[PDB]
């Protein structure tokens, strides 16, 4: 079932914008009207309304935004090969510092080209595509352009199946809402079968370059990838369990194969990376688990499950009618299959940043601090921006896509019945928390304030021990020989254990809990409980409330229902979206001020020969992290040395974006402060000026809209505080040493 | 309660009473448009405030105005 | 390397299972026309999934037994 | 002839005039550096 031609392809109507919108396309009378354009230009759904075409057109933006994705992994490949230092970092690791970035000279911008090490000029790169790379086994810039001139022809590919798809063979609905035959494939394919794929590129190519520079083979000693291929000797040379082939694989002996699949834990002390056996262990049960889970629906054969039937079985006595009509939701809406996916990615994101600090996976990317902090807060921002999008698409299905008399009596509809104490009672739990996190800061502060040390919450006072934190992280600590017998080391030594001491530096220690620990974890979860609170209460009541009954009708972007009522601004769905989008903001930057303090005080430093180590803080987390005067002082004003001292340096640049996003966040306060209504006066005395000299614009100027002006302040609001965030911490953590 | 009040611009298009959420304001016949009616406001009690039917007026210098006065339980829109 | 022939071979208990908790045997494309008693009694898919869950089910066994 | 006229929009002009006027500023800079006042 796949349509042929359905889409022309004309460059005609490329030059007439607003051609999706029905308003749009009769031309420019405001200027809301080009304000509006760039606003319309995704949102399918509203432009048609048939489901076929929006899927269609929502398949090729797909396929083009894959082909923008491997433009920019091109790039990476092609700036890391030519204009990099991969060579000479790669012979000498600790030495040398990651460069992938050549800038020219021009006005005096020459200086940002830094010795980095080995004669090199150039910025710092902190993302940790070096340390990716020789975990990959790469061995010359060759193959990194090779990688490069790959993703670009991959790119072209995903741009001509994203014509092909729209304008030539196109599929159908049915195509679309076949989701059993897409779970499997997606499971047993994609995810399995690429991560078969890539246990088998570890095995074979990752491990033998990876382990012959850690042993101390040159780079150019360990001749190329593919002759170990060539010749299966090598690999009996150096793992001597290739001896038997693939005859313990069938034959039920896979303990054969306990040399290069592994259940050592821990982290190689040569490097600080994660043993790279066990990474191919897991990647090989991962896979099995993963084809063995994709096929679960039935698809073509009769043999499987329906997942209409095992939701239509899920009900009890307290649920009514529980999971019916489930299906028919995520199979019709597109918003709230994107809702929940948005929630479930933006969660693994995360989990991803707490995962990959604790557990580095990467050759020496553990003791390059400015790496592992920018990945853990670049990763904790796409999952918290990731989490927010799907609060929003919630809403947004609630507000277009819901259908009260095909939801009767099911988990949504009681959802929808008993909003009042849900929300009522998260509202409670917000305010619980808000007290006994952040009032225990204060009372700490006025403790020490009024100089009574002894009245504070802190291990040397009154205690808060995270006692049930502290006992799992003891009954990890016990895990290897007892509940896990076959694994060697601990699953992280951040649970308990020995410090690993790869070079002068640290890698990864027992990161002790107290007081300041609780006090901290319970403002994350006080944070989180109220940008989900303003999340829940949007999706909950974007088609009505007590206040607006009809809210459904005023759609899920609107900024009022007028002054009336008291006063309705910001009830909408997408004001919920802006109201959260800051909470979320103060809830990550809380949760990355953690993570930097606490690695700085208590993980990160140098080990002296004897084994003691120097923090880089000096353990002053224990003691000031339990008041905002600390968190002001030995956090904020401290470590901000480093950003505003580098004028006339390499880090010169973090200096000027310290200062450009102390700029946009306070020009949002400009949108967010405001209303229209000033504006719009005022640009009445500005076209009367134009008047008087005849440069009056046909295409009449006007304030942003309410809506617009709410957008523009809290994405300046966003973008300088993280740029703020961003030079303060790579300024501090490029100078950490 | 707020006060409605409708100017003898009206054109009787019948708009702000199809806006109008709480059955405020009807149209009575009248002379003074084509259409021959005007709208009108008895209802002004169970007025809210919200202005939609300014929103959907289109006479320029809308000929209906709500003006914000004093709050009851019925203009503030309470449910409790 | 005998022992484990006769596991993966009483792996045939999930075949039985299939036989009486399968709702839907004989649906599938190919469908295994030369039926008889035991070997192609409901379908070549059925026949797939309850091999690939019997080959599950003797890898376990014999790495249990296998202490 | 659409091509013409999608080219015609007024964000690729002013792109082009951007990085026409940006280029022209900075060939005068990598000629003529350091230039303060008229000598
Ligand atoms: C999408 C990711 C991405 C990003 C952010 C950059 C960024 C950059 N590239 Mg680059 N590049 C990319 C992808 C990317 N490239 C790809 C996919 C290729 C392969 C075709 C190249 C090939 C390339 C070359 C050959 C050069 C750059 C150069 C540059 C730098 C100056 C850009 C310039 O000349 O403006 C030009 C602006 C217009 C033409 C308009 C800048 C840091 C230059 C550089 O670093 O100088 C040493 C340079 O010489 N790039
Ligand atoms: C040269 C080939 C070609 C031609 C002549 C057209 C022509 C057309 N397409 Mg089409 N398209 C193409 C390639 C082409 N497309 C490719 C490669 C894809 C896959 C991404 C699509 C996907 C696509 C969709 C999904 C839709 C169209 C639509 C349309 C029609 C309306 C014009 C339009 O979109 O506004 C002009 C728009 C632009 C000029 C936007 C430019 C792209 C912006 C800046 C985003 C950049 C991302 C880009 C898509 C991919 C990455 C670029 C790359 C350099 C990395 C028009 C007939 C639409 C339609 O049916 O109209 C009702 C529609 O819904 N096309
Ligand atoms: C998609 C993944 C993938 C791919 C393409 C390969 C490919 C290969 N493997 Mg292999 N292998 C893999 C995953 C993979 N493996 C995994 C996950 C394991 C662990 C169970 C093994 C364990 C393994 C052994 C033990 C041996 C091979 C061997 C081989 C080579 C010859 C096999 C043949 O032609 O028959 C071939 C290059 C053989 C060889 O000669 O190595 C080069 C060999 O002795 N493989
Ligand atoms: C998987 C991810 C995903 C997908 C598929 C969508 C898809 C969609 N979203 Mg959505 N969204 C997402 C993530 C996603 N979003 C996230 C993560 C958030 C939280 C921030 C939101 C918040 C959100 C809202 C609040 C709204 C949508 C809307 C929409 C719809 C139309 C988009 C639109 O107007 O395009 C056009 C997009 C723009 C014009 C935005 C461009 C301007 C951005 C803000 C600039 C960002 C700054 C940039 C990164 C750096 C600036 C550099 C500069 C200095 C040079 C479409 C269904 C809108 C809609 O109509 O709903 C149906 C809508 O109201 N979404
Ligand atoms: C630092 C500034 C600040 C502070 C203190 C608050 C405080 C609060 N906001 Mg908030 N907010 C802010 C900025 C701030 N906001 C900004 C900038 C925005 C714009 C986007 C919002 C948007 C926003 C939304 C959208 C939501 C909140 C919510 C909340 C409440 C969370 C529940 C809670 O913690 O209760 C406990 C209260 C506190 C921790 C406040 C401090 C109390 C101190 C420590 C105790 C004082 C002792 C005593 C009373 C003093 C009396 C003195 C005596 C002489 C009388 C709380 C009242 C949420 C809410 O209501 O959920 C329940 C909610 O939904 N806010
Ligand atoms: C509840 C906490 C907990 C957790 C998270 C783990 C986690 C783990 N245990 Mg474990 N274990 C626990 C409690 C726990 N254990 C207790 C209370 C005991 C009894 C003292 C054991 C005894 C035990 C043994 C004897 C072994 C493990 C092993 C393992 C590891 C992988 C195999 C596995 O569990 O698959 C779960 C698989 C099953 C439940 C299948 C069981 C067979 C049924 C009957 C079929 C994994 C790290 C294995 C190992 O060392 O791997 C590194 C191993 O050999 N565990
Ligand atoms: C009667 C048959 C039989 C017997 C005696 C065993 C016996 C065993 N199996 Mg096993 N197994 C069987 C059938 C059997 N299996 C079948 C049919 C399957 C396929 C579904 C499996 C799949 C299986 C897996 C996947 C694993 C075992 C494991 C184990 C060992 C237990 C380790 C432990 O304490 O778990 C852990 C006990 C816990 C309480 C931990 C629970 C924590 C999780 C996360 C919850 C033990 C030798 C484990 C092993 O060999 O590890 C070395 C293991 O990983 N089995
Ligand atoms: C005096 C003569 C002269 C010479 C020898 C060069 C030489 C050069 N120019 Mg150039 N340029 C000149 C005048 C000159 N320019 C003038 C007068 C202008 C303004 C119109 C420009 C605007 C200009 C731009 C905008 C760019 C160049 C670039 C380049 C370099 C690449 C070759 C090319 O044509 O592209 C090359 C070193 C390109 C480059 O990448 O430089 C490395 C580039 O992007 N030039
Ligand atoms: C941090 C860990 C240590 C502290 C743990 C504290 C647990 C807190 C109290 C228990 C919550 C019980 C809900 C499960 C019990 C539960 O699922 O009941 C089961 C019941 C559904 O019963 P049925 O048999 O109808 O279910 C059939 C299902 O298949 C659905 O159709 O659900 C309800 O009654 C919904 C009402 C939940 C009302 C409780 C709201 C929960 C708010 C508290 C959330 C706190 C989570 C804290 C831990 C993260
Ligand atoms: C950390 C960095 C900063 C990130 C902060 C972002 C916060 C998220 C804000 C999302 C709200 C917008 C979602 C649509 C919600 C919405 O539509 O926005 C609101 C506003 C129009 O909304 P109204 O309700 O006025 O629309 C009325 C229409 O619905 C009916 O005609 O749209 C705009 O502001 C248009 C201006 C876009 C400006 C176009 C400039 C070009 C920028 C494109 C480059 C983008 C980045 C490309 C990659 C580099
Ligand atoms: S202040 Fe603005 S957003 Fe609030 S009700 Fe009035 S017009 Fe609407
Ligand atoms: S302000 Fe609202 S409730 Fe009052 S008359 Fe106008 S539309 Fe009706
Ligand atoms: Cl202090």
């Amino acid at each position: 079932s796949v349509d042929n031609n359905p889409v022309p392809t004309s460059f005609e109507k490329w030059g007439k914008p607003g051609h999706f919108d029905r308003t749009l396309a009769r031309g420019p009378k405001t200027t809301t009207w080009i304000w509006n354009l760039h606003a319309n230009a995704h949102d399918f759904d509203s432009q048609t309304s048939d489901l076929e075409d929006v899927s269609r057109k929502i398949f090729s933006a797909h396929f083009g935004h894959l082909a923008v994705v491997f433009v920019w992994l091109s790039g990476m490949y092609f700036h890391g090969a030519k204009f990099s230092n991969y060579e000479g970092w790669l012979a000498d690791p600790t030495h040398i510092k990651p460069s992938a970035q050549v800038v020219w000279p021009i006005v005096g911008q020459g200086i940002l080209n830094g010795d980095v090490g080995g004669g090199f000029h150039g910025i710092q790169i902190t993302s940790g595509l070096f340390y990716l790379w020789r975990a990959s086994g790469f061995t010359d810039s060759y193959q990194l352009y090779c990688t490069a001139i790959g993703g670009l022809v991959m790119a072209a590919l995903m741009l001509f199946a994203g014509w092909f798809h729209y304008h030539v063979k196109a599929p159908k609905l049915e195509w679309f809402q076949n989701v059993e035959s897409m779970m499997n494939h997606h499971l047993a394919g994609l995810l399995g079968l690429g991560s078969l794929g890539w246990a088998g590129h570890q095995i074979h190519v990752s491990m033998p370059i990876n382990k012959l520079l850690d042993a101390g083979v040159a780079p150019k000693d360990i001749p190329l990838p593919h002759e170990f291929i060539l010749e299966p000797s090598k690999m009996a040379e150096l793992y001597p369990s290739f001896a038997q082939g693939l005859t313990p694989f069938f034959t039920l002996n896979w303990g054969v194969y306990s040399d290069f699949l592994t259940f050592k834990g821990g982290l190689n002390p040569v490097t600080g990376g994660l043993w790279l056996s066990d990474t191919a262990h897991h990647h090989l049960a991962i896979a099995v688990l993963f084809i063995i889970a994709g096929h679960m629906y039935r698809t073509n054969w009769g043999i499987g499950h329906s997942m209409k039937e095992i939701l239509e079985a899920h009900k009890g006595p307290f649920t009514g009618e529980g999971h019916k009509g489930l299906y028919e939701i995520l199979t019709t809406s597109w918003h709230a299959q994107l809702a929940i996916n948005l929630a479930l990615l933006g969660s693994l994101t995360i989990i991803v940043a707490q995962h990959m600090y604790a557990m580095p996976p990467y050759p020496y990317q553990a003791i390059d601090y400015a790496t592992q902090l920018s990945l853990f807060t670049h990763h904790m921002w796409i999952g918290g921006f990731l989490i927010v999008g799907a609060g929003a698409h919630g809403a947004i299905f609630m507000v277009r896509d819901y259908d009260p008399a095909k939801n009767v009596n099911n988990l949504l509809d009681r959802m929808l019945r008993h909003r009042d104490a849900i929300i009522s009672h998260l509202n409670w739990v917000c305010i619980f928390l808000g007290f006994h996190s952040f009032g225990l800061y204060i009372h700490n502060d006025t403790m020490r304030a009024l100089g009574r040390p002894q009245d504070m919450f802190s291990d040397t006072a009154i205690q808060l021990q995270p006692i049930f934190a502290q006992w799992v992280q003891h009954l990890h600590t016990l895990a290897p020989g007892a509940t896990a017998p076959n694994a060697l080391a601990t699953a992280s030594y951040a649970f308990g254990g020995e410090t690993i001491a790869v070079a002068g530096k640290v890698a990864m220690m027992p990161i002790t809990l107290g007081t300041a620990d609780f006090m901290v974890h319970h403002i994350h979860a006080f944070t989180i409980h109220v940008t989900a609170l303003i999340l829940l209460k949007g999706v909950l009541y974007a088609r009505s409330s007590r206040l607006v009954p009809d809210k459904a009708n005023l759609g899920f972007r609107f900024p009022c229902d007028g002054p009336g009522r008291g006063g309705t601004c910001q009830v909408s769905g997408w004001d919920h979206v802006f109201l959260g989008l800051f909470w979320m903001y103060n809830s990550l930057s809380i949760v990355i001020f953690h993570f930097s303090w606490k690695m700085q005080s208590d993980v990160w430093g140098t080990v002296s020969p004897d084994g003691s180590v120097t923090h880089v803080t000096l353990g002053n987390f224990a003691q000031s992290a339990i008041t905002i005067n600390g968190w002001l002082r030995d956090f904020l004003w401290a470590q901000a040395a480093n950003v505003i001292n580098s004028y006339g340096s390499a880090l010169s640049a973090y200096g000027i974006m310290f200062l450009a996003g102390h700029f946009v966040f306070a020009f949002s306060l400009m949108f967010l402060f405001s209303g229209r209504g000033y504006w719009q006066e005022l640009i009445e005395s500005i076209v009367w000026a134009h008047n008087k000299l005849n440069v009056a614009p046909a295409i009449q100027p006007r304030a942003l809209s309410i809506i617009q002006g709410r957008a523009v302040g809290v994405a300046h609001y966003l973008l300088g505080g993280i740029v703020t965030t961003w030079a303060f911490f790579l300024a501090r953590s490029l100078s950490i040493g | 309660s707020h006060s409605v009040k409708i100017y003898d611009t009206c054109i009787g298009c019948t708009q702000c009473v199809r806006a109008c959420p709480l059955d405020v304001l009807e149209m009575v016949p009248w002379d003074g448009c084509k259409a021959a009616q005007i709208a009108s406001s008895p209802r002004t009690e169970d007025c809210v405030g919200c202005k939609r039917c300014e929103t959907a007026c289109p006479t320029d210098f809308l000929s209906i105005r709500v003006y914000l006065g004093a709050e009851t339980t019925r203009s503030m829109g309470l449910a409790y | 390397l005998s022992v484990g022939i006769i596991m993966c071979l009483c792996n045939v208990f999930a075949f039985v299972i299939g036989y009486f908790a399968i709702q839907k045997t004989g649906k599938g494309k190919d469908l295994a026309l030369p039926q008889l008693a035991s070997k192609k009694t409901f379908g070549l898919p059925e026949l797939l999934a309850t091999m690939s869950f019997g080959h599950i089910l003797g890898a376990g066994m014999v790495l249990g037994l296998a202490s | 002839d659409g091509l013409k006229s999608f080219l015609s929009t007024a964000p690729v002009m002013i792109m082009a005039l951007l990085t026409f006027t940006a280029g022209i500023l900075i060939e005068f800079n990598r000629f003529y550096p350091d230039l303060l006042f008229h000598p």
